[PDB]
DNA sequence: TATTGAATAAAATTGGGTAAATTTGACACTATAATGGGTTCGCTCGTTGTGGT
RNA sequence: UGGGAGAGGUA
């Protein structure tokens, strides 16, 4: 994962019951942001018709 | 034309037998967008729709509407038949209730009513005839003699006429003839007229 | 001046039958000798019927 | 289309 800095305190209720608030600058600079390659496939198959 | 494709999709999920299935587009149409035009074709055109589908058993409880329709109409229409316009109140809202709900039983008369499907033909109305085929060589085909080609009882318009005359027992059948039975086949030809304004009401909407 | 009930003739229906097609189900393919089978566990706890000195 | 196993996971 990544280094984040952290600070412990209640903000609004926005982090209430183990929620987390996180700045807009670790979705700017792209740190959590994950790849997920996914395979479709496409079979010919001899039908009888 | 447009409208017995919504009788096939009102059927439950039935199983396919084929190879690879599931073509995945939007080719003819999908099978809840016919009953969300079946929806919005229903503010004009319910008659049809309601009396379809009372006639065809699917959702069997529309014959109810279909027969309530059918009863608006004969209280709308029932002022040029002189024997029902000289009767009173309930007892012609009970006369109309009776006729109402024999034109649409002979309306939904078709090979597929228990107890009216021909002895000989099984329905298909259309019998081999083995003298031709003796003499041709191939196989022919003929009319049912029974059945007379149309593959099912009729029903008598007198089965009314014996309903209504345990409520009018002074109506007997030459006046039954003369200024009542217009009214029933007056409500059968409403009955088909409504069906076939609906099916094209559903293809005005499903175009 | 109509309209309606008794009578009515023509057509549709219906129950029964019936001679003739036609479908159903079953068979049918043959000789050296050969002669008794492969499954199942530490997988706890309450209930209930069945069988036993 | 959509059925059954087995495995892992979340609260
Ligand atoms: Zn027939």
């Amino acid at each position: 994962g990544q280094n984040m800095r952290v600070a412990f305190m209640p903000w609004n209720g926005y982090n209430f019951e183990d929620s987390i608030l996180v700045s807009e600058r670790v979705v700017q600079e792209d740190r959590f942001t994950t790849i997920h390659i996914q395979e479709l496939a496409c079979v010919s198959r001899d039908t009888k018709l | 034309m447009r409208l017995e494709s919504v009788a096939k999709f009102h059927s439950p999920k039935s199983p396919m037998m084929s190879d690879s299935p599931r073509a995945t587009a939007s080719d003819s149409l999908s099978g809840t967008d016919v009953m969300a035009a079946m929806g919005m074709a229903q503010s004009q055109a319910g008659f049809g729709m309601a009396a379809f589908c009372g006639k065809h058993e699917l959702s069997q409880n529309d014959k109810q509407k279909a027969i309530n329709y059918l009863m608006q109409f004969a209280h709308k229409v029932s002022g040029k038949y002189r024997g029902v316009a000289k009767l009173e109140g309930n007892t012609k809202a009970k006369v109309l209730q009776v006729l109402a709900t024999f034109a649409y039983a002979d309306y939904c008369r078709s090979a597929a009513t228990p107890g009216a499907r021909c002895r000989d033909c099984h329905g298909t109305g259309r019998a081999v005839d083995i003298a031709k085929t003796e003499l041709w060589g191939r196989v022919v085909e003929k009319e049912c003699g029974r059945c007379k080609g149309v593959g099912y009882s009729r029903m008598p318009a007198s089965a009314a006429y014996r309903a209504v005359t345990m409520l009018i027992p002074n109506l007997t059948q030459p006046t039954w003839s003369r200024t009542v039975k217009p009214l029933y086949d007056a409500l059968v030809v409403q009955c088909h007229k409504e069906e076939s304004i609906a099916d094209n009401i559903l293809n005005a909407v499903t175009r």
